[PDB]
């Protein structure tokens, strides 16, 4: 029932170092905890790291080194490089079981930022004849992955009637794109007037708010 | 050259049960801590638990203990994970592992799918468009099971399509769109269809994207 | 002789 916290992204440049922690809501993280780090590249290709806080898994690269930093643990690349863009989960232990921390985006810039084109879609009268209404944001071709994007009906912060989905990385100009589709049944969807997504993105100085009204 | 090959999984009623299996091959298998964790879109990475090389210390995650249980047969060098009572949070990318000072042996993975939905073909409705760029496409909506095919202009028209990778709902059916860019000038006077396929409801539908 | 394990 203990949450192990880590950024949710982070950003760096080829060669830079960048670290990376790890957080636990018992407490300072201590060596008993040993804590781990495990890599997720694209199509699921998990690489341990790092085993009780400090140990490399055989075969691991130097650039790659496990610490304690104040109350928590940290993973630190030196010299990152574009092919260590990816996941990065820690675990700690506690006494019988392991707990994953949710993850942090690491951008190893390969390319300029790219803040997304925005676009949003009504339901379109076909569906609502079938009783339901999508409403769905467009995020296209950003980068870094990392984004917010948070629906508002009527100025109301909206929760848990959302889905998201995400593009493979481009590979030849390194972006993302992403849908959000905000489902309601018709009647819901009649409840209110004004649909809006406002996304966050580095890229990007201040919120982009695409709305309509019904 | 080591491999951690899995098998077993598919598609499971809720309450249902599901036996998956990990042959080791390359390390010797009796030497090895293993381990079982899920991957799942918006749930990061969760380890369900654990089994020594005796099977004499087999440990769990509190929450899933009740419903998984891990084993292992070191004479035919293969792990197993059970899961009983399963529920569509449930449905996720199970990987086994092995321990080498972290984990350090992955196998390639085995998708388990808790729907009680039944064979259905998608509706397909329009995303219209309304600067420079237009962005149109199509809603695929409530089909099972995967997957659907979407093209555009019957294939002519690729350049800045993108399809997305279906969301499985709660109903415990699917959904999908399908987008692309277009100059906004060209609204009009070009036609767009996205052609959809469902081959195990036999749905094939053209669907026309006009501005309004 | 075994394999460390990723805890201790
Ligand atoms: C770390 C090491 O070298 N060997 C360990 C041993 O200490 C014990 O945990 C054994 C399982 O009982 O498996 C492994």
């Amino acid at each position: 029932q203990a949450v192990v916290t880590q950024e949710s992204a982070l950003t760096t440049s080829p060669g830079e170092t960048v670290t990376l922690t790890c957080r636990s809501s018992t407490g300072a993280v201590i060596t008993s905890n040993y804590a781990n780090w495990v890599q997720e590249k694209p199509d699921h290709l998990f690489t341990g790291l790092i085993g009780r806080t400090y140990n490399r898994v055989p075969g691991v690269p130097a650039r790659f080194s496990g610490s304690l930093i104040g109350d928590k643990a940290a993973l630190t690349i030196t010299g990152a490089q574009t092919e260590d863009e990816a996941i990065y989960f820690c675990a700690l232990w506690y006494s019988n079981h392991f707990v994953f921390g949710g993850g942090t985006k690491l951008t190893v810039l390969k390319r300029t930022v790219a803040a997304p084109s925005v676009f949003i879609f009504p339901p379109s009268d076909e569906q609502l004849k079938s009783g339901t209404a999508s409403v769905v944001c467009l995020l296209n071709n950003f980068y870094p992955r990392e984004a917010k994007v948070q629906w508002k009906v009527d100025n109301a912060l909206q929760s848990g009637n959302s889905q998201e989905s995400v593009t493979e990385q481009d590979s030849k100009d390194s972006t993302y794109s992403l849908s959000s589709t905000l489902t309601l049944s018709k009647a819901d969807y009649e409840k209110h007037k004004v649909y809006a997504c406002e996304v966050t993105h580095q890229g990007l100085s201040s919120p982009v708010t695409k709305s309509f009204n019904r | 050259e080591v491999k951690l090959h899995q098998s077993g999984g598919g598609l499971v009623q809720p309450g249902g049960f599901l036996k998956i299996s990990c042959v080791v091959s390359g390390i010797d298998f009796s030497r090895y801590w293993m381990s079982w964790v899920r991957r799942a879109p918006g749930k990061g990475l969760e380890w369900i638990g654990e089994i020594t090389p005796d099977s004499n210390t087999i440990n769990y995650v509190p929450s899933l203990k009740d419903n998984f249980g891990i084993s292992r047969d070191n004479a035919k060098n293969t792990l197993f994970l059970q899961m009983t009572k399963v529920r569509s949070e449930d449905t996720a990318l199970y990987f086994c592992a092995s321990y080498y000072e972290g984990f350090a042996y992955w196998g390639q993975g085995t998708l388990v799918t808790v729907s009680a939905a039944s064979t259905k073909g998608p509706s397909v409705f329009p995303l219209a468009p309304s600067g420079g760029t237009a962005a149109l496409g199509c809603l695929v909506k409530d089909y099972f099971p995967e997957p659907v095919t979407v093209s555009w202009n019957s294939g002519a028209l690729t350049s800045g399509v993108h399809t997305f990778p279906a969301v499985l709902q709660s109903s415990g059916l699917y959904s999908l769109s399908s987008v692309v860019t277009v100059p906004s000038s060209s609204l009009g006077t070009q036609t767009y269809i996205c052609n959809v396929n469902h081959k195990p409801s036999n749905t094939k539908v053209d669907k026309k994207v006009e501005p309004k | 002789s075994t394999a460390p394990p990723a805890h201790g």
